[PDB]
């Protein structure tokens, strides 16, 4: 039950850094992605 | 009166720069024609406007300033086509590079002709064999088929195509001609070093008789990049038309649809999706639908493609990778992860596949592996849902041990291509169950043992099974007796 | 009218017009040389040019080329002596057998049947496939749709259900090939001979086909769809038959269209589409439809770009459709075929009002197993199955054999899984998998469910797997 | 020839010429400056107008400015006697020693040599670094490239191989420094001079010194290269020397060019870069090569910007190279350094036929265990170690003391390590390796294993750490 504790303080510790790690890896991807998808139709638009 | 330069059949240049020259004149050239620069350099007609000609110049435009005279040539871009080619490496317009003399060329060929249509062709039916048991026996290659190789950078590409050029010495050294397959390499991009250490190993080889190369190398301009697959595809067509066989390699698309976006951006053309023509597609799609059987009523000859993408952090899903997965007949995928693994060819059982089915394979083939496609991709998904040994039953231990000692016949060292029936030998072995309580360390072993075993000792059975084409019902009895023997004398 | 060519830049050619300026959609045929060249005018630049789309290769024209106009938009060969054939984008046999003698002419651009024009019947039309069948039924005269990234079974889907379905059809069918393989179109048409639903001989034709490859110029892709969709609808209103159309791929028409966007001067819209993509798509899709005089029972295969369902093309053309079937990498990765998405596929009569409770409470009854596996998935993955509740460890065990009872051996994939082609009836599906939800099963091993037609087949494959 | 300055912005100087207009690349020299201002003519903008990219700061310029045509392209001092010295992109002397008295001048745009002219031996170069020669070894006359994001290792590891292997190698040695530090340029210069690599005294300097810094105007960046490229191939060619070509950094080149780019008119190609970006690495990393002539060993760092290698720019440097080194922050982080990938490394001498299968097989070892290790990552990052098998455990020790062994001391890294720098010889990396593998130090704990040379020092620091 003392180790049972143990690796589930660990785990669950583990897990909320993943999570906080994954939420800040979301919004960049999100922003990169809506900058990524406007130059390109800037690029296209000035082309012309 | 001085009547040489007048401007129909002549102009002058209004301005160069970065490969394109906008042409003043040049009233009467048609689109796609190729023009001649004071200085002996060829260009091409791109763009027919209304005040200029934007020309494409096959070569450093250093050479060319403002005003210089254009010429036309009265011909749509073409080049030299034939057998004279065949051992010699010549740049993307059919000139030698390997400094050994001019081809004696007496045919000439558009570089870019659309591909035969609906009519003139047959279903795909004989077999092209790489030597890769992974290949020939999970995604099989036929003759007028059109197969991609993709991967990320040093996953094994290239080693593919070599060593199915290197296979086919034995049908090219043998006498029958209809088995025969003349081969084409197309580097693109690539580095001169690169492609003078690939033209030796195919000279070591002894396949350079049959193969010409096509080379445009990293400095060659961007339109002779770009042009260099269109080339070399007309070079194969010679033999597609005239009921002989043919084998291209365009290493890769990759680097060509860079040249053509520099080419097309340049020309002041606005970029599309990821910076690429809007057309990018049909860049490739156009290329590759040249890859044909064509029917007897044609020469029954045939033009078989092998080009190649490289993918970004193993993403397939990439649009580049799929619009050339989507014009090919089938595609195989290499790894990284597979090929640290040790499972080289790296190739991903799953995601790899073959639109002509069996029918590109021999009855031997397709008798010991015409399961085992999808036996291996139903392994890998239980090897995944067990990485956790979840109270699994039997039909599922046996899955995974079948699974395992397959997957160890499917690996393959590197410019040892088999023979068909050499294949189907070891290949049965692990099919039929024989091999499930060998160790998996074991089988590589094994395989090389035994192989040695039966070509040297059996080639009668290994001449049948290769004759017939087929695994007779005694053949197959000469094999099981063989196979658990040897094994057991083997395990001792 | 006679025009000169003033530019030519690919698929785009610039023509200026003396004296009479042709109107927009007119066809235009370009004077010298060997083979039809036909211009379809695209826009009036002004000063009495227009510029316009090529139906065939660009190379060889010249500035100054004459060009007449033709009086009247692309016009096709329709009529039944179209049965058995095979036509261009401009109507021209391609098949060797010679002309193709018609009554009469139809322009390929029309506007769609009017909303009084609409029919409401929804009788569901069974396919021998269980997936559909159970979870996404197509309906008869309705439209439906494959959606597929590059080699998922988008065409060997729609090669099965043309043998399942338009082998036993009383009434035409149009296979109209959009940018798709050369190769296929040689496959398909001796397929219809040697199975007699084309016959060189007489007049027993029941299908007629018209191709617009992937070797052609953008222009030829833009338009086939619209010369196959044609074709189709003559037997729909004078004839008043039950048409079968079949597009692979109609995604096609819309990457011609994004090809020649930049040279006809467009920003471009987000994912570099061209800004006109949902009305172009519109116009279309609107014709390809089931009126009160005659019935269409369209199947499109529609190619999802990088794999991504939101690409604006495949997003764009879910709302034209009445019943999806949305085919995925992921799930034929695991050798699942047909790879249908169980819950990303839909039917608009998956109403228990139209199929009945007991094929709507199976449907749902398995959707809701296969979500409650997803789910569970991605958990058990790094947490392991033993604190899993005895109840959960049963969903996670039928759901992966309903995973598997739902794929199928199709009998035009021999040559790719090694096993005969089985075709279910919609009770033998309704009741199979009835049963697994039920338990009458959790003894068999999940592999007796993979790669069989009956759930009797699992049953015996148990045994045979047994030893 | 005379011509005007009729528009100036930034580093792009439009120049028309009334009588004779020069040919692309010819460098025109401008008038009425303090100092020397060179022009590239880069294009013909037809009406007598070409656009040239100036070499230095184009302030001070005016339109109607005068202009002459040098007649040829930028052309430099190259022979013997720029051993020693530090010079310019356009040649000159900027280490206050006098002119540069050669007996030829050479121009920097050159062509590359032709395909017969290619060489195909391929002879392992062993550089003492233990992840290097393991796992993706060099090679003699071979291109090498150092991948790495911001303060990675790039520079210190070209210094450890100038240090292993220029020191102690017959022949000549060329150094370029683009668009680096200044700062660097004079760490070095003064380094050379004090190892005696550089003689201020004699002629003895094995060194050649060009340098177009981080605080040059765009065009001087993205010249010098070329014309440290040139000095490399007159000792290649014109005395059938073998040379050693050190370039830091090249990915500075393709910013530079990525700079003036939109200036010369160009619809940008992805990410902003120039759509020239693939010809332009082209035509100059294919002079940098070995050929039958003489043979050219060149090692290159390149820059990875945001750290992404799929940046148009390293990415389409990776088919240059026979080898690669790509390093990682990741790693770097761990402590591990030099910190190199080692599943991200390649060469294209791991061959058994060329490094021996005893080699052969390690190297392939160390990326098994390496790869299997990685796939667990993902579940003993939630779980730990504790639900592994024991099987599985084992990998993950020998995976972590393998990860450990690769790192090593490095004597230029001397001050940040702590530690005396080592130099492993080959068969003492092949071995030390093997045994690991072989399970021979499973007792040892990891720590034994970091940061040190051959495997016996491994043994020992495990006593001393009892």
């Amino acid at each position: 039950q003392s180790a049972r504790m143990t690796a589930m303080d660990n785990a669950s510790k583990n897990a909320s850094e993943m999570i906080d790690k994954l939420t800040l890896t979301f919004n960049r991807t999100r922003q990169a992605v809506i900058t990524k998808e406007l130059i390109e139709i800037i690029s296209g638009a000035a082309a012309l | 009166a001085d009547t040489s330069v007048d401007l129909e059949e002549t102009g002058r240049v209004l301005s160069i720069g970065d490969g394109i020259a906008r042409v003043h004149g040049l009233r009467n050239v048609q689109a796609e024609e190729m023009v001649e620069f004071s200085s002996g350099l060829k260009g091409m007609s791109l763009n027919l406007e209304p005040d200029n000609v934007g020309v494409v110049v096959f070569g450093n435009d250093k050479l060319i300033k403002e005003g210089d005279i254009v010429k036309r040539t009265g011909a749509i871009v073409d080049v030299p086509v034939g057998e004279e080619l065949l051992g010699r490496v010549v740049d993307a317009l059919g000139n030698a590079i390997d400094g050994k003399g001019p081809i004696g060329s007496k045919a000439r060929r558009r570089v870019g002709l659309k591909a035969p249509g609906i009519i003139p062709r047959i279903s795909v039916r004989e077999p092209m064999q790489t030597g890769i048991k992974a290949v020939d026996s999970l995604v099989p290659i036929g003759r007028g088929q059109r197969e991609l190789i993709i991967g990320d950078r040093q996953t094994g590409k290239t080693s593919i195509a070599i060593d199915t050029i290197i296979n086919q010495k034995r049908f090219n050294d043998g006498t029958d001609e209809k088995k025969k397959l003349y081969c084409i390499y197309v580097a693109i991009g690539q580095k001169r070093s690169t492609v003078a250490q690939l033209v030796k190993r195919l000279t070591d080889a002894d396949a350079m008789k049959y193969t010409i190369v096509v080379s445009a190398t990293a400095s060659d301009a961007a339109p002779l990049q770009y042009l260099a697959p269109y080339s070399g595809c007309s070079m194969g067509e010679y033999f597609r038309d005239n009921g002989k066989h043919a084998l291209i390699i365009y290493d890769d698309l990759s680097k060509q649809a860079v040249a053509y976006r520099q080419m097309s951006l340049l020309l002041r053309r606005p970029p599309g999706r990821e910076a690429y023509p809007g057309d990018v597609f049909y860049l490739h799609s156009r290329l590759l639908e040249r890859a044909a059987k064509m029917n007897d009523a044609f020469g029954g000859g045939s033009l078989t493609a092998l080009p190649v993408i490289e993918t970004q952090a193993g993403d397939v899903s990439a649009y580049i990778p799929t619009n050339v997965i989507s014009i090919t007949d089938g595609q195989i995928f290499l790894e990284t992860e597979l090929f640290y693994k040790g499972i080289r060819p790296a190739i991903n059982v799953g995601l790899s596949v073959s639109r002509v089915g069996s029918a590109a394979q021999t009855r031997a083939m397709k008798q010991v592996a015409g399961t085992m496609k999808l036996e291996l991709a139903q392994y890998r998904e239980v090897a995944a849902f067990a990485q956790f040994g979840s109270d699994l039953d039997a039909a599922t231990q046996q899955l995974l041990s079948r699974g395992v000692r397959l997957t160890e016949l499917l690996k393959q060292g590197q410019y040892s291509p088999m023979a068909i029936e050499e294949q189907v030998a070891v290949i049965y072995a692990g099919v039929r169950g024989y091999l499930d309580k060998l160790e998996p360390s074991k089988i590589t072993k094994f395989e090389n043992a035994f192989l040695s075993h039966v070509i040297s000792q059996h080639q009668a059975l290994l001449s049948k099974i290769r004759t017939d084409g087929k695994i007779s019902e005694e053949s197959d009895a000469k094999l099981k007796e063989i196979v658990t023997n040897f094994l057991a004398g083997f395990e001792a | 009218t006679t025009g000169r060519i003033v530019a030519v830049i690919g698929a785009v050619v610039d023509v200026q017009f003396d004296e009479g300026l042709p109107p927009i959609l007119n066809a235009l045929e370009v004077q010298g040389r060997e083979t039809r060249l036909v211009l379809e005018v695209a826009q009036h630049l002004g000063e009495s040019t227009v510029r316009t789309i090529a139906m065939d290769g660009t190379e060889g024209l010249v500035r100054g080329q004459k060009v007449l106009d033709s009086g009247a938009p692309i016009r096709i060969p329709v009529g039944p002596e179209t049965l058995g054939r095979i036509m261009n984008v401009i109507g021209e046999p391609i098949d060797e057998r010679g002309p193709i003698k018609t009554k009469q002419f139809a322009a390929i651009h029309a506007e769609a049947p009017e909303f009084v024009e609409m029919s409401v019947e929804q009788e569901i039309l069974v396919t021998g496939i269980k997936v559909v069948d159970l979870l996404a039924p197509y309906a008869k005269g309705g439209k439906i749709g494959l959606f597929g990234g590059a080699g998922v079974g988008k065409t060997v889907l729609i090669m099965e259900l043309i043998n399942n379905v338009a082998k036993a059809h009383g009434g035409y069918s149009v296979f109209a090939g959009v940018g798709e393989r050369t190769r296929e179109g040689n496959d398909l048409y001796h397929e219809m001979i040697e199975s007699g639903v084309i016959n060189l001989k007489d007049a027993t034709s029941k299908v007629a086909l018209v191709y617009g490859q992937m070797n052609e110029p953008p222009g030829a892709r833009a338009r086939v769809a619209l010369t196959g969709l044609t074709v189709a609808e003559y037997f729909r209103d004078q004839e008043g038959q039950d048409v079968l159309l079949f597009i692979d791929n109609i995604f096609r028409f819309t990457q011609a269209g994004s090809e020649v966007s930049a040279l006809l001067g467009r920003i471009p819209s987000a994912v570099g589409y061209q800004p006109t993509l949902a009305t172009d798509m519109g116009t279309m899709q609107e014709r390809i439809t089931t009126t009160k005089k005659g019935s269409i029972t369209s199947v499109q295969a529609i190619y999802v770009p990088a794999d991504d369902l939101t690409d604006p093309a495949p997003a764009t053309t879910f709302a034209h459709l009445d019943a999806t079937t949305v085919l995925s990498r992921a799930i034929a990765e695991l050798g699942i075929y047909p790879a249908v998405d169980p819950l990303d596929s839909t039917s608009r009569i998956m109403d228990p009002n139209i199929v009945g409770s007991e094929h709507y409470d199976v449907a749902r009854g398995v959707q809701k197993i296969l979500q409650d596996y997803k789910s569970l998935q991605d958990i058990i993955a790094i947490l392991g199955m033993d604190e899993l509740s005895e109840e959960d460890k049963l969903t996670v065990s039928r759901a992966r054999k309903i995973q598997r009872f739902l794929s199928q051996p199709f009998q035009v994939a021999e040559v790719f899984t090694g096993h005969l082609g089985k075709l279910v009836p919609l009770k033998e599906t309704i009741k199979g998998f009835q049963q697994i939800l039920a338990g009458e099963y959790d003894h068999l091993p999940e592999q007796a469910f993979y790669m069989v037609g009956p759930i009797e087949e699992a049953v015996a494959k148990a045994d045979k797997l047994a030893e």
